[PDB]
């Protein structure tokens, strides 16, 4: 044999895909887009 | 695939088409599942020299899938082969 | 804010006010169960403990 | 299946009747038939391991003789111990 | 196999492409290379896609995946023609048929023609409102054969002038009134089955 | 302690956000420096922030002053070894070796946590350490050792009862709880407000009022939100105070759709400079729009995004691949539509919904006796 | 093999010999309770 | 060293001290064919033999368990086991006495030593022990030079067990089963003696006739682990021998080891994802991940999730994957964490950036027929997002704001989405009205009612399955 | 729906102690 | 053997599936 060379050397698996697009993207998202109302 | 190629009206391509059959048979156990019906026209055929060998092998490919009995009839109306 | 059950219908005009409140046998029962499969974690570790 | 406990007693005196000639297989299960509600199937099958084997001299039909003579009704003691006296 | 598409001899001419594939499943890999090795398995290629056989289509891309990919563009090319037919479908098939200079293949994708007749036969009609003549002439060639005739008759449906309705279906809205609370408590009795087996 | 260097570790979330800056980070890098024999907040921000040109007038006259403090300690332990009493050396070095805590790095892990820890019966002073683990929590911002500190803590939650230090177990370990996305205990653990009225731990206790009322606005069900937010006596002071606080509630509670955005946008304006809140500000605040839209689109069936963007501002396209992303988001069921523009909402989970968690666990961890049924044979 | 075999594959029945005492095991059972 | 004498003195008596002293109780408990308590207990202590010292791992003396215990391979009167304990009392050999080596020399002659000596009294597990434990745990040696036949001639003395196993012994031995246990792991050393260079060309027609002698006469285990066999070396090999499966599909009568059912279950529905039947394997590859809970720290699990999620993600929809993060799988980036990324946006030129990029890994995939319906997945994921959110949308949103360039093209794609049965859009073809709607009828009045005969079979299935998991005691 | 869940939970009844009772009787009998 | 094997283990066999069959007769009327 099972190892052959190896010994010698509701949680986040469920949302890091939607949760990546909180990760990078859309910090201040209807915060500069809730500010489109007003600042455009 | 080499079951299908026996369209041809000549019987020595079935006699060329067994001496396959039981040389490549160790790999090719599914093919005749499919061409029962060969085994049964060529069996039923009597001037047609492999029905013999087709009972044969049918009884081989039988005993391999489970069709003890029907390789029984075969082993029956296989001959002295 | 508040409610009656007053659910807007624009083109009725009862304004139909209905509900059915007792439907308790699917509240108590899977109230029952959210507590059930805990009780088969408590179980759990009897089982995978008492074979190896 | 019958609520006449008689036929039931007769019923199980049968087996000795039947399977003298091979009597080994009678106690195994009426050692089952021992754990009866009454003292009939108690005492018929107090009666089947004797009057199937009495000819042999079984270790293992006289040591469940000795839990039928070990019973709270009294008459089904003194039939495994009958019984005992055939073995 | 060229002579057997010469006469359409189909059963022979797949059988003897069998035997070929069999020269290739020869045991030995050591063979003389034949000018034709890979375009014989764009010839299977293309008409075992013709004959919506995908599990083939995919032991075709299983029986020898590396060399699939890089040489051959008549392997490229109808595999990518496969992504087409999956997203982008008639919108490429003629344009293909403007690259097949191996002229072996126009044969087999008048059968992909075929599987392009009846999906029109079944995917334009029978399955929206209506749509007019026009794209009935864009999509349906030769702009009115008894073709497009046959396929707006074959529907089972009258046409209108310069309009083909897609009416006349999923009618009654059906229920099954009262079946199943028979059939499954029907089913409730070998349940009850399963209550007499157990003692 | 624990205030000051505290505030130094919020002075280490000034330098987290403004990182384009080298200008505040060194004036209060300084002044935070350059006070109270602070060899490590210029040590640790001498490893992150601006260096140092020299060190000798500027801060070797400090670790000088931590030669002049360490040769009383060279005084004090001595002073205590010949002392027999409540382990003298220990407590008496507990204090200046918890502030050698203060001075340089973790070395109090040694001379502060076992060296109580070790003596010890009552939890004041391990509280004091389970404390220090959490400003440690602050400065290098942890994950472990605010989970130790409740290690070291629960072995002393097993006795106790007390009015206000176990409540500020409640208080920090709701702070643990809101550094990741956990919210509801936080706000549940705050709610004795009462209690935690002012220990040398503190920040302003106006300020933890600001605090749980930003864990406690959600978690909060509208009779509970009106009954906790809008009808607490005592607090409606301590939100009397800061009254854009105190119109946050009332502009959210109105149920208007402008000024959950003026509203939103000065909560907006709060929560980035919040530590271990600024890795939080995106879902507490769809928190707070998804709790918006789920109390304002319920009622209303005869619903149209015309009639939402006239009072939101503008909102024809702006809240399309907004409320897009949240019907699509998991959450939210409403319709929305093409310009036909009918938004159609959802059953109240009588009914149709909860016919699925039942089946949900009795496959799943059914399933999992399923294969531990078949661990019998082999 | 004749019957040098199906002696054998008869021998094998004994497992199903395994579950009679499964059932006089559960005749047993309740017999007491009974009692 | 002095710390190397004591152990595998220690440790290797205590292997057949109980396997030869155990079996004797086992063969002689003359109804054993489920008890096996040594046998399987000896096989567990040989997956440890493997990862701890083996017969003797050339430890620093001689190597000289293996001129000891198969030199007088005699099972007479019972001074054999002082035979055997005077092969305790020759471990000092590699201590006191002369140091002899003869591993790779005299292992052949020592192969022939359990023919040399006497009559083998039937407990052939001590002899294919002798078959299997040499030169198996030889394999770690990683040469495979002039000893792949040597570990081969050790299972050709294993076939002489098989000689000696189905071919003597004609009363019921029940230790067959046991050599097929055995028998079958020595198969896998045929996958790591044959498949290191070459492929088992003699257990081609020697895997169907081991499954021959071992098909329905005194078949245990035999037949999905020479299935395995059978599944596992023709994936590399080329296919349709899985259709060769097809007429003759017989799979176990009782489910075995749940580690080999496990993997058993992962083998044929990952046949089944290149086969693209889509509803089985999700339930028979998730039965087949859950069922399969121990592996090694470094992985093997995210082996098995890796390449079994991959279909998965074609299904047209997956969720988030699993539910139990690992960083060892973050470091060598296995299943594309970034490429599920690009399926669940609509995102097209990071997507083939994610193609074009990790072919490399690709290769590691082996698996290329993902991306030529996972494009599609794509478009699909988009048109079933948007098409999802709104009640109705039109071809002036989604076809060119999905940039499809064309009315016609997004209603080919709603003609493959009415036509998968995604959406229940309509498409007025006049003016360019996608005139898409929702259904309606979401109620419970028929459906679930409906669906209780598969929630309420599944349950009398586990009512069942309950009451014979109790017939066993 | 009274057998749906009710029949689920008869399930849940029989599982446990068959189990329990299962293995404590299959490896505690030696 | 070989003859007399099977000639003991069919009759057990016999027997065997016959007071197996009267189990489910005894504990039904157990219940009873």
């Amino acid at each position: 044999m099972s190892e052959k060379k190896q010994p010698v050397d509701e949680d986040n698996w469920d949302d890091d895909n939607v949760e990546d697009d909180f990760s990078n993207q859309l910090r201040a998202e209807l915060e500069k887009h809730g500010y489109k109302m007003e600042t455009s | 695939g080499i079951i299908s190629l026996l369209d041809e009206d000549e019987p020595q391509l079935k006699e060329f088409a067994l001496h396959k059959l039981n040389a490549v048979v160790n790999d090719f156990w599914a093919e005749i599942s499919e061409s029962v019906d060969k085994i049964e026209v060529l069996y039923e055929d009597e001037g047609f020299r492999s029905r013999q060998f087709a009972a044969l092998v049918a009884s081989k490919v039988f005993y391999h899938l489970g069709a003890f009995e029907e390789s029984l009839n075969y082993a029956l109306g296989a001959g002295d082969l | 804010d508040k409610k009656f059950h007053g659910i807007l219908d624009q083109g009725e005009g009862v304004l139909i006010i209905f509900d059915e409140p007792p439907v308790d046998k699917t509240y108590e029962a899977a109230l029952e169960t959210i507590q059930n499969m805990s009780k088969v974690v408590d179980s759990l570790y009897n089982k995978a403990k008492k074979l190896t | 299946s019958d609520v006449n406990d008689d036929v039931r007693r007769a019923a199980v005196e049968s087996l000795g009747f039947i399977l003298f000639r091979t009597p080994e297989q009678c106690p195994s299960v009426v050692s089952l038939l021992s754990e009866s509600y009454n003292p009939h199937v108690r005492y018929g099958a107090a009666m089947a391991l004797g009057i199937c084997c009495a000819g042999t001299g079984n270790k293992e039909a006289i040591n469940l003789l000795e839990p039928m003579t070990n019973d709270p009704v009294n008459y089904v003691r003194q039939g495994a111990l009958i019984a005992s006296a055939l073995i | 196999a060229q002579w057997s598409i010469l006469r359409k001899d189909i059963p022979s001419f797949e059988r003897y492409m069998a035997q070929l594939k069999c020269y290739y499943f020869d045991y030995k890999e050591q063979l003389p290379e034949s000018a034709y090795m890979h375009q014989l398995l764009g010839l299977n290629l293309l008409f075992l896609l013709s004959q919506n056989r995908v599990a083939e289509f995919h032991t075709e891309l299983e029986r020898l995946p590396a060399k699939d990919i890089q040489t051959n563009v008549y392997i490229k090319h109808p595999v990518s023609l496969e992504q087409y037919l999956m997203e982008g479908s008639y919108n490429k098939v003629f344009l293909a048929k403007g690259n097949i200079p191996a002229e072996s293949y126009t044969f087999f994708i008048d059968i992909l023609l075929d599987t392009i007749r009846d999906e029109i036969a079944g995917c334009i009609e029978k399955a929206y409102e209506k749509i007019l003549f026009t794209e009935a002439t864009r999509i349906l060639f030769f702009n009115t054969p008894k073709k497009m005739t046959d396929y707006a008759k074959k529907r089972g449906w009258v046409l209108g002038p310069n309009n083909y309705y897609s009416f006349a279906s999923q009618q009654q809205k059906p229920e099954d009134t009262t079946i199943p609370s028979t059939e499954l408590a029907k089913q409730v009795i070998e349940y009850a089955r399963q209550l007499e087996m157990i003692v | 302690p624990k205030n000051p260097d505290l505030r130094i570790a919020q002075l280490r979330f000034l330098l987290s956000l403004p990182e384009h800056r080298g200008d505040a980070a060194v004036r209060d890098e300084l002044m935070a420096a350059v006070r109270d024999n602070n060899m490590a907040p210029y040590y640790e921000a001498l490893c992150k922030s601006l260096d140092w040109q020299i060190d000798v007038d500027l801060l070797n006259k400090m670790k000088k002053a931590n030669e002049d403090e360490l040769k009383r300690l060279d005084e004090e332990l001595e002073d205590a070894e010949k002392n027999l009493g409540e382990s003298e050396i220990r407590d008496a070095m507990m204090a200046k070796a918890e502030y050698l805590c203060r001075i340089g790095d973790k070395e109090g892990a040694l001379t502060a946590f076992r060296k109580t820890y070790d003596k010890t019966v009552a939890l004041g002073h391990r509280l004091d350490i389970v404390f220090y683990l959490l400003r440690i929590g602050l400065f290098y911002m942890d994950n472990d050792l605010i989970t130790r500190n409740t290690e070291k803590a629960k072995s002393l939650i097993e006795e106790g009862g007390d009015w206000d230090r176990r409540n500020r177990l409640k208080v920090y370990q709701g702070l643990y709880c809101v550094a990741i996305r956990d919210f509801k205990q936080a706000a549940e653990l705050f709610l004795d407000t009462v209690s935690t009225f002012t220990s040398y731990e503190l920040m302003d206790y106006k300020t933890f009022v600001t605090y749980t009322v930003y864990v406690s606005m959600i978690a909060l069900e509208r009779p509970d939100l009106r009954e906790k937010v809008i009808k607490g006596a005592e607090i409606l002071e301590v939100l009397h105070s800061l009254p854009a606080v105190r119109q946050y509630l009332f502009s959210l509670y109105e149920c208007r759709y402008s000024v959950f955005f003026q509203s939103l946008a000065v909560v907006e304006q709060e929560m980035k400079k919040d530590w271990l809140f600024a890795p939080h500000y995106r879902y507490y605040v769809r928190e707070m729009r998804i709790h918006a839209y789920s109390q304002l689109l319920e009622s209303y069936r005869s619903l149209t995004l015309g009639y939402m963007a006239e009072a939101f501002g503008v909102g024809v396209e702006f809240i399309d691949q907004e409320l897009s992303r949240f019907i699509a988001a998991g959450r939210l069921h409403c319709k929305i539509d093409k310009v036909n523009e009918i938004v159609e909402t959802n059953r109240p989970d009588s009914k149709n919904w909860q016919y699925q968690e039942t089946i949900k666990k009795g496959d799943l961890l059914l399933n999992r006796v399923q294969k531990l049924s078949r661990v019998i044979n082999m | 093999y004749l019957s040098k075999i199906e002696e054998l594959q008869l021998i094998v029945n004994d497992k199903s010999q395994n579950l009679r005492r499964l059932q006089a095991q559960r005749n047993e059972l309740n017999a007491k309770v009974r009692l | 060293e002095p710390p190397p004498p004591p152990a595998p003195q220690d440790v290797e008596m205590k292997e057949e001290a109980a396997t030869g002293g155990g079996s004797t109780g086992e063969a002689d408990g003359k109804t054993a064919a489920a008890a096996a308590e040594h046998s399987q207990r000896e096989l567990d202590t040989v997956t440890l033999e493997d990862i701890k010292e083996h017969v003797k791992q050339l430890e620093k003396a001689v190597s000289g368990k293996e001129p000891r215990f198969v030199l007088r391979a005699l099972r007479m009167l019972p001074s054999t086991s002082r035979r055997l304990n005077h092969y305790v009392l020759y471990k000092a050999v590699q201590g006191f006495f002369t140091s002899n080596n003869a591993t790779r020399d005299f292992l052949l002659p020592f192969l022939e030593e359990p023919m040399d000596t006497e009559a083998d009294l039937q407990f052939r597990p001590r002899t294919g022990k002798a078959a299997s434990t040499p030169l198996l745990p030889e394999v770690e040696a990683y040469l495979q030079l002039l000893v792949v036949i040597f570990m081969m001639n050790s299972k050709r003395y294993k076939e002489a067990q098989k000689i000696s196993d189905d071919l003597m012994q004609k009363i019921s031995t029940q230790n067959r089963r046991a050599l097929d246990l055995v028998a079958a792991k020595c198969y896998y050393y045929h996958a790591r003696v044959y498949e290191f260079l070459d492929k088992l060309d003699v257990v081609r027609s020697f895997l169907h006739a081991r499954l021959r002698t071992a098909t329905l006469r005194h078949d245990a285990d035999g037949q999905a682990t020479l299935l395995n066999l059978l599944l596992r070396n023709y994936l590399h090999y080329s296919l349709y021998d899985q259709a060769e499966k097809l007429v003759s599909k017989s799979v176990f009568p009782e489910q075995a080891n749940n580690n080999e059912w496990a993997r058993y279950l992962y083998y044929t529905g990952r046949i089944k994802a290149i086969q693209l039947e889509y509803s089985e394997a999700r339930r028979t590859m998730t039965n087949a991940l859950r069922k399969a809970p121990q592996h090694t720290a470094v992985g093997f699990k995210q082996t098995v999730h890796k390449l079994l999620i991959v279909v998965e993600l074609l299904l047209g929809e997956i969720p988030d994957r699993l539910q139990f993060r690992q960083p060892s799988l973050k470091r060598s980036l296995m299943p594309y964490f970034l490429l599920t990324q690009a399926v669940r946006t609509g995102n097209l030129a990071k997507f083939n950036q994610v193609l074009d990029q990790f072919g490399e890994k690709f290769q590691a995939d082996g698996t290329y027929t993902l991306i030529i319906r996972l494009r599609h997945n794509v478009i699909k994921t988009g048109v079933r997002m948007i098409s999802l959110s709104y009640s109705r949308i039109s071809l002036a949103d989604i076809a060119q704001k999905l940039q499809l360039d064309s009315p016609e093209d997004a209603e080919f794609i709603v003609a493959k989405a009415i036509r998968d049965g995604v959406i229940e859009a309509s498409i007025n073809h006049e003016k360019g009205y996608v005139q898409s709607k929702e259904m309606i009828d979401i109620y419970s009045t028929r459906e679930p009612q409906l669906a209780f005969h598969q929630r309420i079979s599944f349950c009398l299935d586990i009512h069942n399955m309950s009451v014979k998991a109790m017939r066993f005691p | 729906y009274l057998a749906s869940l009710i029949r689920s939970v008869v399930a849940l009844h029989n599982l446990i102690n068959n189990k329990i009772a299962n293995r404590d009787a299959e490896k505690k009998e030696g | 053997d070989l003859y007399s094997r099977y000639k003991k283990l069919q009759q057990e066999l016999e027997f065997l599936e016959v007071q197996e069959e009267y189990i489910k007769d005894e504990q039904k009327n157990l219940k009873k």
